[PDB]
RNA sequence: GGAGUAUGGUCGCAAGGCUGAAAAAUUGACGGAAGGGCACCACCAGGGGUGGAGC
RNA sequence: CCCUAGUAAGCGCAAGUCAUCAGCUUGCGUUGAUUACGUCCCUGCCCUUUGUACACACCGCCCGUCGCUACUACCGAU
C-alpha cells in the first residue's frame, strides 16, 4: 500500500512511516489498513511514540514535526451517547404519536429529521375534526411552532415541502402548512434565508420555483373545480323554479 | 438520483427514511426491488471424534 | 419386514439446554423429556414424554400460585403446559415461528409471556386458550422476561423495553449496554429494582417505581462489574431473603447480596463447581436455616449446594444415573441384559431390563471397549496409547499395557473365539494380544482407523487413513485384497455373519457394499447428509433377515438398510447430536444408539360493493345520531353498538370507511359502479358526499362523484323533493370548502412570488463594470425521428 | 425426439426468430426519447 | 520446373481404467390478490353433424 | 363435437397434375337463410404490479413462503 520506502515500524501503546510522506496505522491480526496520516511536506523519516498513552510524533527532511494523538476512545464514546440520546428521543416520539400529543411530536420529529412520520402528524393536525376557529392549523400549538420555527429548521421543512406538494394526494397538507408558514413568517426573512446546505438543485431559488410551479398546477386544479362547481346553485336553481 | 442520505423516495414522491422504516416495509420493499429486478488430508482424530 | 421403534431411553440428567426449576425435586429438561428427579435419593419421579413431539425442550417455568401445572416451550416453537399430578399436556400452544427460550407466568397465573429467538413474545391467555396479542419490538432476540399490568423484557440487541399491557405498545426504552449486548435479568421479587447482566462482566443496576407528558420508569442508577468476564447465563433472586446469583456459563458462581451502588451491593461468595454450570436455580426448603443453590451444569449433573447467609459445601449430587461428558463406545453383553458404556472421563455399566446402571469405573478417555467372552472382564482402549482392562463382578482394574506409545487405539476387536483381541492404534502397527500376551504385530502404511474380524474367523479387514481398505488372511497376515475408491477416510465396517457381504463407511458421506469375493462394490449408495460414523450387521439368520444393516451418522440419524435388495428399509430420527456410537444385539432384537445428545437410547362487483359499504354508513350515522340524543338527555351509559366490521377496523368514522371503499376503486371502475349504482342508493350516497365536503378530505374525488351524480341524474333530482334539503347541505359545505382551499393556494402563489422577487433582488449583482455581458433552466428532450 | 427437446430445453438453444427493433439502422444504440 | 485443387495409400499423435448400468444466485425457486385483454377449445341466441339400420 | 355472411345447408358438372386420392380426392358454378355480432358472470388462455416518450389529465409506496450475500453475537465436540 505504500508509495516509497518505509524507514521506519514503530510499536503502538501498528504504525508505519513512509518515504511517500504519509503515516499509516493499522493492526496485525486484521491486517488491513486502518488509517492514513497526510500533514508533511516532502519527506518522512522517523517516528517516536508516548510509552504510556498513544501519541505519535512524525518527522522527517522537512523541518516540522507533527505530534498527533489517538481519538478513537473518544469518538466511540460519543456514538455510543449519540445512540443512547436517539434511541430514547426516538421511543418518546412514538409515545406522543401514541398519546396524541401532536405538538411535540411534531417538534421531536422536527429534530429527528425523517419525515415520513412527519407527514402523517400533518395530515392529522389539518384533521383534527375539531379545529380551533383563530388557528391557521387547527391547532394554536402547531401555529405557536411554526410561528417560532429557526431558519434552518425553516429551510428543512422547505425542502420537505417540496416534495409533499409533488404528490396531488398530500398537496392539501403541504399547502396548508406551508400556508401558516407564510403567515407566520414576513417575507424579508424567507427571503434572507442563508442555510449552509443551499448548493445545486436545492438552494433557494430552484426550492421556491418548484414549490411555486406545483402550487400553480394546484391552482389550476381547483379553479376549474370551482367553475364547475356552479351546477349545483343551477340545479337548486330549478328545484326553486319548482 | 436527487434524494438525501438517510432518506428514500418512494413511488409515490415522498421522502421515507430508513431508519423510521419498520422491518415489515424495509422487508416489502426489498421484495419490490427484486420483483422488478426479477421482471427486468486432515488427521484421524479430526475425521473420527 | 419388521420394522423399529424407540422403547428406552436414559443415561440422562439436565441436558445443556437452560431453565432448571426447583419445587425437594429438581425438575430439570432431558433432550426431548423433561424430568423430575428427588435430590435426597437418586431415583428420578417421573418423567414427561410426548408422542407427538420430537423437538427438543428449552425453557421452563413454574406458575405461581398452583403448582403442579408447569410451562414447557420447545425448540420448534410450541409450549406444553403438563401436570405433576398426571404426566399429560393439557393445552399446547403453537404460536411462534422458532424456539422459545425465555418463559414468564402473571401473578395471578392466568397469563402466560413467551419470548422466542425469532423475538416474538407472545402473551397467552390461559381460561379461553386463544393468542392474546403479539407484542413486537426488539431488534434481535428476547433474552428475558418478567410481569411487573406491566411487561419488563430485555433483548440481545441491549434494550430494555417496558410494555404496557392494557395499549399492547411500548411505554419505555433504554439501552442497557452500549457496544455490547444485554444477556441477563434479574428482578427484585417486590420490583424495587431489576440487574441486567451484559457481555462485559458489567451488570447495570435499574430502579423501578411503583401519556402525553415525559414518562420517565426506569432510571440506570449504576453500574456493578462481577468477577469473570464471560457472557452471562442468568440472574436469578431469591424469593424470601435478601440475595442473587449471577452466573455465566463457567465453573463459578457469584452469589452477591443485598444490604453507590457498588456499596449496596456486595459479593456474598463465590461457588466452584466441579463442570460448566448451565442454569442455577433458588431452593428454600421447610425446616433449615441456609440457602439451596440448586446448580445444573452442562457436564451432565445437579448439584445442591448450601449456601451459609451470616462457605460453600457440596451438599447433594446426582451423577450416577448418567454419564458425565460424552459417550464414545457402547458394547452390550453376550447375554444382552447388561452394556457397557465407555466415555470421556468414565465407563459405566447399565441393566438393560431395568434402564439403570449398576457399575462404574474411572478411565482416562475412552476411545474404544469391548468385553470378553463370559462377560467378566472388560478392554478399554484409550487415547493416550494405552489398553486398560477391568473386570464386572468385582467392579477393579485388572490389568494395563502400554500398547501404543502415545496413540489412540482406534479399533479394538475381540475374535469370535474369544481368546485373542486386536488393537489397531493411530500409530502405523496394530497389535493382537493373546489371552494378556502380545502374540504378532502387523505394520501398515498409515494410520488405523477402523478394523473388524469375520464372524467365521478366517479374515480380517483394517480400514486405514489413506481412504482404503485392506483385507488380510487371519492365520498368515497376507494381503487377500484391498478396497478402493473411498474419496475420504473410512470411519468403520461391518461385514456379514457368513462373510460374503462387507458394509464400509466412509467420511465422504456414503456406505459401499463389497462382495468379499474378488471384493466387487455391489452398489455405493449415498445415504446419509454427513460423514457416516458407523455400521453394523445383524448377526442372526435365525430370523432371516441377516443381511440387513444399520448405519448411524452425524446428521443425527441411523438408517437400516437391506444389502440384498439394495434398499433403506426404514430411517430412525430421535436422537439430537451426532451419534457416535451404536451397537446391535447378539439376538438382534435390539439395538443402542449412544449420542452427542449423551442420552443413549434402546430401539426394539364494485357497485354492489359500493352500494353495501353506503347501507353500512348510513346505519352507523342512524346509531351515531341516536347515541347522541341519549348522551344530550342524560350522561348515562349508552353504547353505540356499531359494526364488528367496524370494531375489528378499528373504530374508524362511517366516513372513513365509504371513503376508503370509493378510493379503492380504479378511475373507469369508479365511473361504471357509479353509474350502476341506482337512486334508491344516491341519496346516502348524497348524504356522505355532504359529510366529505364538510370535513373536507379528498375534495376532488367528492367533487368528481358529485357532478357525476348530477349529471347522470339530473331530472329525477329536480322531480324530487327531500333532494333539495340535502343538495342545499352540500352546496355550502362544498363552496366552502372549495372557497377556503383557493383561498389558501391563493395567499401561497402570492407569497412566492413576493418572496422570488425579493430574492432576485438580492441576487442581481454587486459590482458594476463594463461588462454586464455575465447578466435559466434547460431541459433535454430527445426525439428519435 | 423427446431427448432432444429436453436437451436443447435445458441447454436451450432455441431457432425462434427473434424480435428485432424496427429503427436499428437509424438509431443503432437505441436511445430512449424523452428526458437526457 | 513453380503455384493451386483433388484422389488413394503409408506413418505418427489421438489410443492406458481410485474403476464395476439406472451447479449458479446481491440476478435464484414457488405462489396469492387486484385490474385488464381475448376465445364458437367460453357465457348468450340459434343452426348443423356423429351416435339408431345397412356398406 | 363443430359453426357467425356469399358462412351453415341443398344441388349437379368437370378434372385425376412425380406426394395423397377411385371404397375417393380436388376444383367449379348454382340456390342461399335463422341467430350472435354483446360480455368477461361460468370455463379457460394471455398479460400487467419493471422498463419502452415528454405535454394536458389520472394514479400513488400490491401481498406471502423461502434461498443467496455481508456483518453480528450464540451452541458444542476436535
Amino acid at each position: 500500500g505504500h508509495s516509497h520506502n518505509v524507514l521506519k515500524v514503530v510499536w503502538l501503546h501498528f504504525a508505519s512511516a513512509g518515504a511517500d510522506t504519509l503515516v499509516k496505522v493499522w493492526d496485525a491480526n486484521t491486517g488491513e489498513t486502518e488509517c492514513t496520516l497526510d500533514n508533511h511536506e516532502d519527506r518522512l523519516w522517523t517516528l517516536a511514540v508516548h510509552s504510556k498513552t498513544n501519541i505519535l510524533a512524525s518527522a522527517g527532511s522537512d523541518s516540522k514535526v507533527t505530534f498527533w494523538r489517538d481519538t478513537t476512545a473518544e469518538t466511540q464514546a460519543a456514538a455510543a451517547q449519540a445512540a443512547l440520546k436517539l434511541v430514547e428521543q426516538e421511543q418518546t416520539l412514538e409515545n406522543y404519536i401514541h398519546a396524541g400529543a401532536y405538538r411535540d411530536a411534531i417538534v421531536l420529529a422536527l429534530q429527528l429529521n425523517h419525515p415520513g412520520r412527519l407527514l402523517n402528524l400533518f395530515t392529522n393536525v389539518v384533521t383534527t375534526r375539531n379545529p380551533d376557529p383563530d388557528s391557521l392549523t387547527g391547532l394554536k400549538a402547531v401555529d405557536d411552532v411554526l410561528a417560532k420555527l429557526s431558519d434552518e429548521q425553516i429551510f428543512q421543512l422547505l425542502l420537505r415541502l417540496r416534495d409533499w406538494n409533488t404528490n396531488a394526494r398530500t398537496a392539501p397538507v403541504a399547502q396548508r402548512v406551508l400556508w401558516a408558514l407564510f403567515k407566520s413568517h414576513p417575507a424579508n426573512k424567507l427571503s434572507s434565508l442563508s442555510v449552509k446546505g443551499a448548493r445545486g438543485h436545492k438552494s433557494l431559488n430552484e426550492v421556491l420555483d418548484a414549490i411555486k410551479v406545483y402550487t400553480e398546477r394546484h391552482y389550476k386544479r381547483i379553479e376549474e373545480l370551482v367553475d364547475e362547481s356552479y351546477l349545483v346553485e343551477y340545479t337548486l336553481r330549478e328545484m326553486d323554479a319548482l | 438520483d436527487t434524494a438525501e442520505k438517510g432518506e428514500v423516495v418512494t413511488k409515490a414522491g415522498i421522502p421515507i427514511a430508513k431508519q423510521e422504516m419498520s422491518r415489515e416495509e424495509k422487508l416489502r420493499r426489498r421484495r419490490r426491488e427484486k420483483e422488478r429486478i426479477r421482471k427486468a488430508v486432515q488427521s484421524s482424530g479430526a475425521y473420527k471424534l | 419386514y419388521l420394522k423399529f421403534e424407540p422403547s428406552k431411553s436414559f443415561g440422562v440428567v439436565v441436558s445443556s439446554n437452560s431453565n432448571l426449576v426447583w419445587s425437594g425435586q429438581a425438575i430439570v429438561a432431558a433432550n426431548e423429556e423433561v424430568l423430575v428427579w428427588d435430590i435426597k435419593k437418586g431415583e428420578l419421579l417421573s418423567r414427561w414424554r410426548d408422542e407427538n413431539c420430537k423437538f427438543r425442550v428449552t425453557a421452563i417455568a413454574q406458575s405461581r400460585t398452583d403448582p403442579d401445572v408447569f410451562a414447557v416451550g420447545y425448540e420448534d416453537g410450541s409450549i406444553r403446559l403438563w401436570d405433576s399430578k398426571i404426566a399429560t399436556s393439557v393445552v399446547s400452544f403453537n404460536g411462534h415461528k422458532s424456539a422459545i427460550t425465555v418463559l414468564a407466568f402473571d401473578k395471578t397465573g392466568v397469563r402466560l409471556a413467551s419470548g422466542s429467538k425469532d423475538t416474538d413474545i407472545i402473551v397467552w391467555d390461559l381460561v379461553a386458550e386463544v393468542g392474546q396479542y403479539k407484542l413486537r419490538g426488539h431488534k434481535d432476540q428476547v433474552t428475558g422476561l418478567y410481569f411487573i399490568g406491566f411487561l419488563l423484557t430485555t433483548g440481545k440487541d441491549s434494550l430494555i423495553k417496558l410494555w404496557d399491557l392494557s395499549s399492547r405498545h411500548c411505554i419505555e426504552t433504554h439501552v442497557a449496554q452500549a457496544n455490547g449486548e444485554c444477556w441477563a435479568l434479574g428482578v427484585s421479587p417486590d420490583f424495587t429494582g431489576c440487574i441486567t447482566a451484559g457481555n462485559d462482566g458489567e451488570i447495570t443496576v435499574w430502579a423501578l417505581d411503583a401519556l402525553s407528558q415525559s414518562v420517565n420508569f426506569l432510571q440506570n442508577r449504576g453500574t456493578l462489574h462481577r468477577s469473570s468476564k464471560e457472557r452471562a447465563a442468568e440472574v436469578v433472586f431469591h424469593p424470601l431473603r435478601d440475595y442473587f446469583a449471577v452466573h455465566g456459563v463457567e465453573k463459578s458462581v457469584e452469589i452477591w447480596r443485598i444490604r453507590e451502588v457498588s456499596d449496596v451491593f456486595v459479593q456474598h461468595v463465590i461457588v466452584r463447581t466441579t463442570g460448566k454450570v448451565r442454569s442455577v436455580d433458588w431452593a428454600l426448603n421447610p425446616g433449615v436455616k441456609d440457602l439451596q443453590l440448586l446448580v445444573g451444569g452442562t457436564n451432565n449433573l445437579l448439584e445442591l449446594y448450601n449456601i451459609v447467609g451470616k462457605d460453600y459445601n457440596k451438599a447433594l449430587a446426582v451423577e450416577l444415573p448418567g454419564h458425565r461428558t460424552d459417550i464414545r463406545s457402547v458394547a452390550i453383553s453376550s447375554d444382552d441384559k447388561m452394556l457397557a458404556s465407555a466415555a470421556n472421563g468414565s465407563l459405566k455399566i447399565w441393566n438393560i431390563k431395568t434402564q439403570q446402571c449398576i457399575r462404574t469405573f474411572d478411565c482416562g478417555y475412552a476411545l474404544c471397549c469391548a468385553f470378553l467372552p463370559g462377560d467378566k472382564v472388560v478392554i478399554v482402549g484409550t487415547k493416550e496409547g494405552e489398553l486398560q482392562l477391568y473386570d464386572v463382578a468385582s467392579a477393579s482394574l485388572l490389568e494395563t499395557v502400554n500398547a501404543h506409545d502415545g496413540h489412540a487405539v482406534w479399533a479394538l476387536q475381540v475374535h469370535p473365539d474369544g481368546r485373542s483381541v486386536v488393537s489397531g492404534g493411530a500409530d502405523k502397527t496394530a497389535k493382537f494380544w493373546d489371552f494378556l500376551v502380545q502374540s504378532r504385530i502387523l505394520k501398515v502404511s498409515d494410520d488405523i482407523l477402523s478394523l473388524r474380524f469375520s464372524p467365521d474367523a478366517r479374515l480380517l479387514a483394517v480400514a486405514l487413513l489413506d481412504s482404503t481398505v485392506k483385507v488380510f488372511f487371519n492365520d498368515t497376515l497376507k494381503l487377500y485384497l484391498n478396497l478402493y475408491g473411498h474419496k475420504l477416510p473410512v470411519l468403520s465396517m461391518d461385514i456379514s455373519y457368513d462373510s460374503k457381504l462387507i458394509v464400509t463407511s466412509s467420511a465422504d458421506k456414503n456406505i459401499r457394499i463389497w462382495g468379499l469375493d474378488f471384493g466387487d462394490c455391489h452398489k455405493a449408495l449415498f445415504g446419509h447428509q454427513d460423514s457416516i460414523l458407523q455400521v453394523a450387521f445383524i448377526p442372526h439368520n435365525s430370523d432371516g433377515n441377516g443381511h440387513y444393516f444399520f448405519s448411524a451418522s452425524k446428521d443425527r440419524t441411523i438408517k437400516y438398510w437391506d444389502a440384498d435388495k439394495f434398499e433403506q428399509i426404514q430411517r430412525i430420527d430421535g436422537h439430537h447430536g451426532e451419534i457416535w456410537a451404536l451397537a446391535v444385539s447378539h439376538s438382534g432384537r435390539f439395538l443402542v444408539s449412544a449420542s452427542h445428545d449423551k442420552s443413549i437410547r434402546v430401539w426394539e362487483m364494485a357497485g354492489e360493493r359500493i352500494a353495501e359499504a353506503l347501507e353500512l354508513g348510513m346505519t352507523d350515522l342512524n346509531t351515531i345520531r341516536e347515541w347522541e340524543e341519549a348522551r344530550q338527555i342524560n350522561p348515562n351509559i349508552a353504547p353505540p353498538q356499531r359494526n364488528p366490521i367496524f370494531v375489528a377496523l378499528g373504530n374508524i368514522p362511517a366516513e372513513t370507511y365509504v371513503l376508503n371503499t370509493l378510493q379503492k376503486i380504479k378511475p373507469a371502475s369508479l365511473h361504471d359502479a357509479l353509474l350502476v349504482l341506482p337512486f334508491s342508493t344516491i341519496p346516502s350516497l348524497l348524504t356522505f358526499l355532504n359529510l366529505f365536503a364538510q370535513r373536507e378530505l379528498n375534495v376532488p374525488l367528492t367533487c368528481r362523484i358529485l357532478f357525476f351524480v348530477l349529471k347522470t341524474h339530473h331530472k329525477q333530482i329536480v322531480a324530487s323533493r327531500t333532494m333539495r334539503a340535502t343538495l342545499e347541505k352540500v352546496r355550502a359545505n362544498l363552496r366552502a370548502a372549495l372557497r377556503r382551499q383557493k383561498d389558501e393556494m391563493g395567499f401561497n402563489i402570492a407569497a412566492l412570488k413576493v418572496v422570488s422577487m425579493q430574492l432576485r433582488d438580492k441576487s442581481v449583482r454587486e459590482y458594476v463594470d463594463e461588462t454586464w455581458e455575465e447578466k435559466v433552466r434547460k431541459r433535454a428532450f430527445a426525439s428519435l425521428s | 425426439i423427446e431427448e432432444l427437446i429436453k436437451r436443447r430445453i435445458l441447454a436451450g438453444e432455441f431457432d425462434e426468430v427473434l424480435r428485432r427493433r424496427p429503427d436499428m439502422f437509424g438509431n443503432p444504440h437505441g436511445v430512449r426519447r424523452g428526458l437526457v
